[PDB]
């Protein structure tokens, strides 16, 4: 029994022991009735603005698509504080912690901008924060460590299986399990079991909504296609939601392509992997022909989970989105030019994202149109690795 | 399912409630598992609830976690899981076997091939563990079909329509993870009930029949028992011997 349809369409549902129900159910009902309440509407804009920085800039791109008929335009959520599009959604979840009266948070983290996002919120909001990481991850990624325990958060190094945001993942669910009267865990991307899929969305719409009204502002019209990189999915379907029933706007996610799809060292379950049940969901999964979770390759480590959120399989299905792949060379040609013309460096994952606006503006360069890349975040935490790449490369 | 019927009638004519031993299928080997699962109905199991090896098994703590492991280390594989199972059923005709699996392997060639192939090779029972009432529909209706009983996980913060919903639609037996709650499952003519994540001594196997419990699952205990002995194989079925006839003589009382 729930207040909302777990599924779209075949993709979905809340696939989680039955001791976790009521839990979700709780959560539910706290997000419908917060939907509802323009006291938490109002103090969610209040956080929004004052404290993360938005409404964030719509960039016209200058100089990176000279010589072709497209038009670029970057929604900068790089500059959201945190530096990333996580920090919309865990305010909104943070809030609805503290409308469900829970004290502490868990969160899981792979890249570590989910988790620093976790740790930054229960900080502002006097909530006692706890983050699961794969301990590979922890190793890999210990400047978001240190930033997640500056914030006083505490951060929990998962050594069970691979080690990777799948343990991780599964870490925070055995506490959550024991811990939810007190506890709200804070999920990171717009996957999982409802409603979960539908509160990430909710909560990073403002992208989109924010994007349209620029748009028509600047351009008088809507943008021919809106471009976002895709890892669990939140950044995409957050730029995606305010566009779904303006059917002539298209809408393009890009997963990662890795060192290619036909090496299998890639990170695209939604056009290159196999529907599976995992991570409380019914979702294309990286997967064994025996049903044994594999893991998501990318050079961007944010692009790292091995699944993809319900609602982009079924967007995908439907016809009303397309999804690509983008390989990592292309990633680091796109984060390259990004720097040299417009004087931003993005992410490792949204370069994913721009790399396909470059490919539609070069592979038709004569062809009008009329592009918006999300850019989820900037790129500083990049630069140690686009510095070994390039260095190994005699660069 | 017809098994858990039998079982539980013969154990009423003895006063005597279900022991029931939990293990990883293929932890530490193939041939090892065998021996083992041999060993504990030797020694007087009246059931087996039996775990097939999973990549990311939320729902199991730290002990089953490192059996899962050691199956995996050994490249136990689903199908090899399915023709240990044929074995195990071809030593065993009355025992009650059930299975503990992750939604994905059941998904992963088909729903209703996989109690397909359990009913072929003498399985009675199956639990998802990340499969709650709410999503079950097509797992159950795939279980009855192939006269598989589904087994439901009756959670302490079970209210009275979670209670309702296991009695309707669980076979077998009730996996109970207190007292009136037996009461109402009674009531609502659920599936017997056995009272599982806590039985590590024969106190505890007394106390769940004392309560009106049909019996307990032990799991972790029997694996421990495994794990401490991983050098010595015969320590390691000897101590199995001793306490599975020790909880088994607990459920007398
Ligand atoms: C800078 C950046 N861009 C895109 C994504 C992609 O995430 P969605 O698809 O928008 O949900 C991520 C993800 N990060 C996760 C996983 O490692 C994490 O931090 O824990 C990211 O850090
Ligand atoms: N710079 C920054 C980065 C992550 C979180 C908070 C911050 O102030
Ligand atoms: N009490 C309960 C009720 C419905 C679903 C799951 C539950 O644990
Ligand atoms: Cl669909
Ligand atoms: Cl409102
Ligand atoms: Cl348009
Ligand atoms: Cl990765
Ligand atoms: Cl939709
Ligand atoms: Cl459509
Ligand atoms: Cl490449
Ligand atoms: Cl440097
Ligand atoms: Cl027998
Ligand atoms: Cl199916
Ligand atoms: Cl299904
Ligand atoms: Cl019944
Ligand atoms: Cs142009
Ligand atoms: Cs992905």
């Amino acid at each position: 029994t729930t207040l909302l349809n777990p599924y779209f369409g075949e993709f979905g549902g809340m696939y989680v022991p039955q001791i976790l129900m009521p839990a979700l159910n709780q959560l539910e009902e706290a997000f419908v009735s917060a939907q509802k309440d323009p006291e938490f509407q109002a103090q969610f804009a209040d956080l929004l603005k004052n404290y993360a920085g938005r409404p964030t800039a719509l960039t016209k791109c200058q100089n990176i698509t000279a010589g072709t008929r497209t038009t670029l335009y970057l929604k900068r959520e790089d500059l959201l504080h945190g530096g990333a599009h996580k920090t919309n959604q865990v305010l909104g979840q943070a809030l609805l912690a503290k409308r469900m009266g829970k004290s502490e948070i868990i969160a899981e983290t792979g890249a570590g901008q989910h988790g620093v996002a976790s740790a930054l919120a229960s900080a502002l909001l006097g909530l006692k924060c706890r983050i699961y990481m794969g301990a590979k991850d922890v190793e890999r990624q210990s400047p978001n460590v240190f930033r997640m325990r500056l914030m006083g958060a505490e951060v929990i190094p998962v050594h069970s299986g691979s080690a990777t945001l799948k343990d991780a993942c599964n870490e925070a669910l055995r506490d959550w399990s024991g811990s939810y009267e007190t506890a709200h865990y804070m999920l990171g991307t717009a996957a999982g079991p409802h409603p979960y899929p539908t509160i990430v969305r909710e909560f990073q719409r403002m992208i989109g909504e924010e994007t349209k009204a620029q748009i028509l502002d600047k351009e008088g019209r809507l943008p021919d296609a809106v471009i976002a990189c895709v890892g669990g999915g939140s950044n995409a379907i957050g730029m995606f939601a305010d566009f779904i029933n303006d059917t002539s706007v298209g809408l393009i996610g890009v997963e990662p392509g890795g060192h290619g799809i036909e090496t299998g060292e890639h990170g695209a379950p939604l056009k290159h992997g196999r529907v599976g049940i995992y991570f409380g969901m019914k979702a294309p999964m990286m997967q064994t022909a025996d049903g044994q979770i594999e893991e998501s390759y990318s050079i961007s480590a944010g692009l790292d989970f091995p699944s993809v959120g319900p609602q982009h399989a079924y967007l995908n299905s439907i016809g009303r989105a397309d999804y690509v792949s983008i390989t990592d060379d292309e990633a680091l040609e796109a984060f390259k030019t990004l720097c040299r013309h417009e004087g931003i460096i993005p992410a490792l994952e949204s370069s994913h994202a721009l790399a396909h606006a470059l490919k539609m503006m070069r592979e038709q360069p004569e062809k009008e149109q009329l592009l918006v890349v999300n850019l989820a975040g900037r790129g500083d935490k990049d630069i140690f690795t686009v510095h070994d790449i390039l260095k190994a490369r005699g660069e | 399912m017809e098994r858990y019927e039998n079982l539980f009638a013969q154990l009423n004519d003895r006063r005597e409630g279900a022991f029931v031993p939990f293990v990883t299928l293929g932890d530490p080997g193939i041939e090892q598992s065998l021996k083992i699962i041999d060993t504990l109905i030797d020694a007087g199991a009246d059931a087996l609830e039996l775990g097939v090896p999973f990549s990311d098994p939320l729902a199991d703590g730290p002990t089953i976690q490192n059996a899962n492991l050691r199956a995996f280390a050994a490249g136990v594989t689903p199908a090899q899981c399915f023709e240990m199972l044929a074995l195990i059923r071809e030593k065993h005709p009355t025992i009650p076997i059930g299975l503990l699996m992750y939604a994905n392997l059941v998904f992963n060639n088909g729903i209703d091939a996989f109690y397909a192939r359990c009913e072929q090779v003498g399985v009675d029972s199956v639990l998802v563990a990340d499969v709650p009432v709410e999503e079950s529909a097509p797992f159950r209706q795939a279980a009855l079909r192939h006269n598989i009983a589904p087994i439901f996980i009756c959670p302490p913060n079970a209210d009275d329509d979670l209670l309702r919903q296991v009695a309707s639609y669980g076979r077998g037996y009730t996996y109970l993870l207190l007292h009136h709650l037996i009461e109402k499952l009674k009531e609502y003519h659920a599936a017997p009930a056995l009272q599982g994540f806590g039985i590590s001594s024969p106190e505890q196997v007394s106390a769940a029949v004392r309560a009106g419990a049909a019996g307990a699952i032990s799991g972790s205990a029997i694996v421990k028992i495994i794990e401490k002995n991983l050098a010595s194989p015969k320590q390691m079925l000897a101590e199995l011997r001793s306490f599975v006839s020790a909880m088994k003589a607990a459920s007398r009382a």
